């Protein structure tokens, strides 16, 4: 016989296990597919790099502490310098993918906490300053994470984002994020969250520079804690794979 | 000329109305649909969805996560209190600001089961044993665990799915009931308390905490639409 | 119509409808009568009023102005934009794209301004409101020859008789309206951030067609929004905080909700 | 042309419809279309999960 | 709907769709799947936007003129032609000749006048407008007989409702209204020439009916066409040059396009 | 008397509507039709037509038929560049007096694809190949024939057929574009460049002119009528 | 004798008109009549061009 | 009807013109196709990038002088640094292609010379 815990999946050349996994959250009921004929708009024809665009890549660890006010990844962006992913978000004009999200924490039988993992479509963030708005380099942190704050942000006449987590960022109740597609790892149940989002969009393509579709948060409701004596060291990885990623309008390289 | 007679409610703006009206532009091109994942065709598939309740809303927990955290450690005694708080679930502070109480309050009149589903967030080696208790009003708030036996309650044994879940049920003397605070429509109480203990080996912490979500059964129905008394505006924003 | 509720009995078995397991990110489907004994109901109850047709087809003011019959300020005008009242913002951002059909409605009202002039005698005022897509000319002045409305739609009212009202189509270069926008309007990644960067709907000016007295007059007009024929993807949380601006979504950090005196306590 | 229909009437009669203008845009809004399936939400995981069953086993 | 692009692929053969010869006075009809490769695309976009029918029907202001109650002006007289305002002319002069009904509406809009005049209490005004084809008796004052309109078409309105609206077929010697006239009113090949030679519609007056007041009133009347059930031939360039008089194709020369600053500048 | 009741938009002046009312000329005979060539049913069979683009619009040139030539004459070297212009076919200077661009105006949105055609107007001894190149937004526009040669090109071979055509496709994220200025939805770039270079023998110029027609493919559509911002008055002709 | 015809709706419902008068030039404008046919002007030579052909042979 | 001069290829979002041309060599007798299952070894599924990879990638030029002696071009490293097929061709450890090589030069009649354009496989100098 076989067990829900237990679950593999591959994607090109890569094969995630778990051995304790929650069931897999798709979408909003929906399969990542490619796009149909009597849905596009551009009329060339388009390139889908399959095995080399759609594996799972691994970003950097992010530790827990028992202070850990959260973190966030702009999807598209994070991906934009790995493989030939971003080499061909970086050659073309227009992109459409859809993503599975797997993050991975792992602690023992005497170790608590509880993390909240969200896929938020569109989070459009608010500035510290009423007066202007944030700057791309207060948004989206490639090769890295970006942390949220536990008090308030300052204001004055800056460009920083209000990453005062019990609001997230986007001006809401934090508590109600679970109206979007979300996954909670419970260390004493779970120990991985994945999550299929396909793609989300007002229009059937977009440049994928300029654009961020959804965004991957990371929020621990419930703190870490243990005795001491225990392992204090606890990271949490996460991996995107991209799905049906096709490209349309070959250029010249660049993002200007 | 057909002869014809105006009716009291002419030349009237009903805010409120259902006419036709001829179009500014005409002959104009719709760009066509195209298929969007999440398709919503009524505000009952939104209050349907589990939400995290605030029951710590106390001094300036309400400003950090710890709003969200209900905490339970190993205790000395037994029979005692974790949390309680009215069946309001659109005036009470505890719930007018979930997705629930939030749809909840653009409308007068509410009617429906409850779902508040409570996960426990401590380690693989604690274990314990919950009563959470719903009283219908007609008496006060149950102060011992011997007046919450009474209610509708469920023991939840915690181990393994670390997940209860309380059904409130519909107990009341008309269809509806109001979303703003009214006696001749009071819901009732909602109660957890110990039923043993949290009990836990060396190594390991004796204080946990238990998290709440709260939704809506296939029954729920909402009327009267109205204006929601939480936004407000001085001036036309630029 | 709601579901009925199924009447049950008493039970003694290995089946658990009560325990589960929320890490999955699943809803429990559990009904009452899984948790007590009940009897067989027949609901009646209707999910009618809960309609997005029904929440949102209703009229609401998103904005009003002034202009006087002489002196400085001619005519009015203004880019159109929902964002500016809080009511219907906050209802419109439940979703993160909509698609719908616009009955506009306009309350124009008049009010003589004081002064010193003598033998006033007012005529009926007649307006003109003109809608400008973008990229048309615009009135510099009040008899200035735009006003001629060739291509562009216009309205004339009398004072005195029924509101005027139109029809718009639903008018968007992409699929839905974005009622939010995370990204910029330059490939650079610099520039206007956010959704003022897909607001290129057109403007609406403003007019007295006629004087009417030699007394001043100050008309203020009131517009009014319904959407019909709605569509609606991806609900969002509610907003909470309060609202600043209306291109952005910049907000000031206020606590999750309002407070009580301990966790047993029943009143707020 | 006219098109008849149901009027919303209580629990436990029709009306009459014309369109008058040629633009679509002009009807009157979509009242009654009380169709819901909140299965996208509420339950949007790959795996059945059978009410009376151990969510994990 | 317009057409659908094939999907097509790579090609090597001794086909030349892009290699043509522009010297023989035909366009190319050549679709983008022969120069690259493409996809199958279902088009669903409609052409109904650019039909003349939708792009000439809609109201447009040619003409404005003043009477008073009192004085000298006491009515106003204007021989029918478009070519006042700019705006509709240029729509139409994008073809040789046209052929089409009339729509026409009049905003009819009075203001009380400065004066020293004291104990005004002003009675509602109702206006006449007259058309007299070429011919007919003109009225030499206000008060003359030939406002009996005994077989003359008129409108009595009244000021405070609906504004007047009638309808006028498509009145012509010819077979098409000539935009255009190359050529003279004589055979002597000398005198009027140009498009003033055939413009033999008749004249509108418009007066008061009663004076209202004992103190002065201006009347300002608006002319809106409004072209229905429209044909057109022979397309021409547009103007580009700005109009001078309203009787011939007079210009100032000007240059083909406004500049940049090189041949490779991707700016205006 | 059949009771009627008003409703909000009654005795109004809309000036795009469709309704019926009362003839002045009763009865009146119209002049029965005759063919005429040149019947036109719909603006996009005009915007169809090439037309002459004033590409070298430098300077005075704009006020002479100089305007409308493009130079190429015999180059010592390769690779060079001989004109480029952005796809903005009613807001550039290049295009928005030309057949295309004038129609265009009255509109607010734009569909379809372009056709560029060139012919080229030396002597029958000249010979020569160019690089004509479209390039979609989303980098500047290409500074070389080796940042050029990467998007979509056509190689032009001059010699008896003395005409090509680069079609421009429709590379959008939307439906529609703007026919104003806006960023969201930006065109793209055409260029063109020296493949080899202008060949001639004794005797003859090694200076020759281009010419550029531009014309609308089947799938061109507009929409969202609207006023010229071109025709212009201060008071009334006469 | 009423005239039921098509609205103008998007892709991917009818309405009623009745003529009130008796003079053919009071009716409504002619919106819906998309019909176009360019080969008068794009292509009116005398001869036939075949588009895969050299023009000129 | 048509003549043998002039010829079009398409490739990609690429077309060449030609109105002066002789016949197409096409190799030994065979037209570029793709590997077969009963011909490979690498077990593992490979990419097909097409449009993006198979379009025309043009070179600096080169002038013809009256002493000229020649100039060579090692086909695959040629490309190794244009567009997604250098990038392909950098990201992976085997690669498969055939190629479509066009040369030109224009001249007038006044004008005289001859050029050879070879392809030799395995030309180890
Ligand atoms: C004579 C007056 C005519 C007025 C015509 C107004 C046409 C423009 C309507 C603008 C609608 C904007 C809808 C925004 C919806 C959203 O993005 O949330
Ligand atoms: C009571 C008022 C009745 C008015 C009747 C007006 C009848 C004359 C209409 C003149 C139409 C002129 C159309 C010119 C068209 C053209 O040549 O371009």
């Amino acid at each position: 016989g076989y067990s829900d815990r237990a679950r593999s999946i591959t994607l090109g050349n890569s094969t995630i296990t778990t051995q304790e996994c929650a069931n897999v959250v798709v979408g909003y009921g929906v399969w990542p597919d490619y796009l149909k004929d009597s849905e596009a708009t551009a009329e060339d024809q388009p390139t889908q790099p399959d095995v080399a665009t759609c594996r799972f890549y691994t970003l950097d660890s992010v530790q827990w502490q028992k202070t850990s006010p959260g973190w966030w990844w702009k999807l598209p962006d994070a991906l934009s310098n790995l493989g030939l992913f971003g080499q061909n978000m970086q050659y073309h004009y227009l992109g459409r993918t859809g993503y599975t999200v797997h993050v991975q924490c792992n602690a023992s039988k005497f170790h608590q906490g509880c993390l909240l993992v969200v896929c938020v479509p569109e989070a459009e963030m608010g500035c510290a300053t009423l007066d202007n708005t944030p700057s791309s380099a207060e948004l989206l942190g490639g090769d890295s994470a970006k942390e949220f704050a536990d008090k308030p942000v300052a204001s004055g006449s800056n460009k920083l984002v209000q990453r005062v987590v019990y609001n997230a960022g986007m001006g809401v109740g934090v508590g109600n994020l679970t109206i979007f597609p979300h996954q909670w790892i419970n260390l004493r149940t779970n120990n991985s969250a994945t999550i299929v989002m396909p793609y989300t969009n007002s229009v059937p393509m977009d440049n994928m520079f300029r654009h961020n579709n959804v965004t991957l948060m990371v929020i621990p409701f419930v703190p870490l804690d243990y005795c001491p004596g225990s392992t204090t060291y606890v990271p949490i990885t996460v991996t995107i794979a991209p799905m049906c990623a096709e490209y349309n309008g070959l250029r010249l390289a660049g993002h200007q | 000329g057909l002869p014809t007679m105006n009716t009291p409610g002419s030349c009237q703006f009903l805010t409120s109305d259902d006419f036709q009206s001829p179009s500014a532009m005409p002959q104009y091109d719709v760009t066509p649909e195209m298929r969007i994942p999440g398709e919503v065709k009524n505000l009952m598939e939104i209050a349907e969805v589990d939400s995290v309740v605030p029951v710590q809303n106390v001094g300036e927990k309400v400003n950090s996560m710890e709003a969200y955290q209900i905490p339970v450690r190993s205790n000395e005694g037994s029979g005692t209190q974790v949390f309680g708080f009215p069946l309001q679930p659109g005036y009470s502070s505890v719930f007018s600001r979930t997705l629930l109480g939030e749809i909840l309050n653009y409308y007068t009149h509410w009617s429906g089961s409850i779902k508040l589903t409570f996960m426990f967030c401590g380690s693989a080696m604690a274990t314990g044993k919950f009563l959470l208790a719903y009283s219908p009003p007609g008496a006060g708030a149950p102060t011992k665990r011997v007046d919450a036996m009474l209610g509708t309650h469920v023991v939840w044994d915690v181990g393994l799915q670390s997940s209860c879940v309380l059904c409130i049920p519909w107990i009341s003397q008309t269809h509806y009931r109001y979303v703003t605070s009214d006696e001749y429509t009071a819901g009732g109480f909602i109660t957890c308390w110990y039923q043993t203990n949290i009990v836990v080996p060396a190594d390991a912490q004796s204080s946990c905490y238990i998290m709440c979500f709260v939704s809506a059964c296939n029954d729920f129905s909402v009327r009267l639409l109205k204006d929601t008394p939480f936004i407000s505006q001085q001036n036309f924003f630029q | 119509r709601v579901a009925d509720t199924v009447g049950t009995g008493p039970t003694n078995s290995e089946a658990i409808p009560a325990l589960t397991a929320a890490e999955t990110g699943h809803t429990s489907q559990v009904v009452p009568g899984d948790t007590m004994q009940t009897r067989h109901v027949k609901n009646y109850h209707s999910r009618s009023e809960s309609t997005i047709e029904n929440f949102l087809c209703r009229s609401a003011c998103v904005y009003f102005t002034e202009y006087e019959n002489s002196g400085a300020k001619r005519y009015a005008e203004w880019v159109l934009t929902p964002r500016q009242a809080a009511q219907l913002r906050r209802k419109l951002e439940f979703f993160t794209y909509v698609r719908f059909d616009l009955e506009l409605t306009f309350v124009i009202t008049s009010t003589q301004q004081p002064s010193t002039t003598q033998n006033q005698d007012a005529q009926i005022l007649t307006h003109q409101i003109m809608y400008v897509p973008p990229g048309g000319p615009v009135p510099d002045k009040v008899d200035s020859y735009v006003w001629q409305t060739s291509t562009n739609p216009s309205v004339f009212w009398t004072e005195g008789n029924a509101p005027p009202r139109m029809s718009i189509p639903f008018l968007s270069i992409g699929n839905a309206y974005s009622n939010f926008y995370d990204g910029w309007s330059e490939f650079s990644r610099n520039g206007v951030y956010g959704i003022n960067t897909l607001n290129n709907m057109g403007t609406l000016y403003a007019r007295h067609v006629n004087a009417g007295s030699t007394g001043p007059i100050k008309s203020t007009i009131r517009i009014y929004f319904k959407p019909k024929h709605v569509k609606a993807w991806i609900p969002r949380p509610p907003r909470l905080c309060q609202y600043e601006k209306a291109k952005n979504v910049n907000f000031q950090p206020s606590g999750v909700t309002t407070t009580r005196q301990s966790i047993t306590t029943m009143t707020n | 042309g006219a098109q008849v229909s149901t009027q919303k009437t209580g629990a436990h009669i029709h009306y009459t419809n014309i369109n008058y203008y040629k633009d679509a845009a002009s009807n009157s809004a979509n009242r009654q279309d009380f169709t819901q399936d909140p299965g996208k939400f509420t339950e949007p995981v790959k795996d059945i999960m059978i009410k009376s069953l151990p969510a994990l086993n």
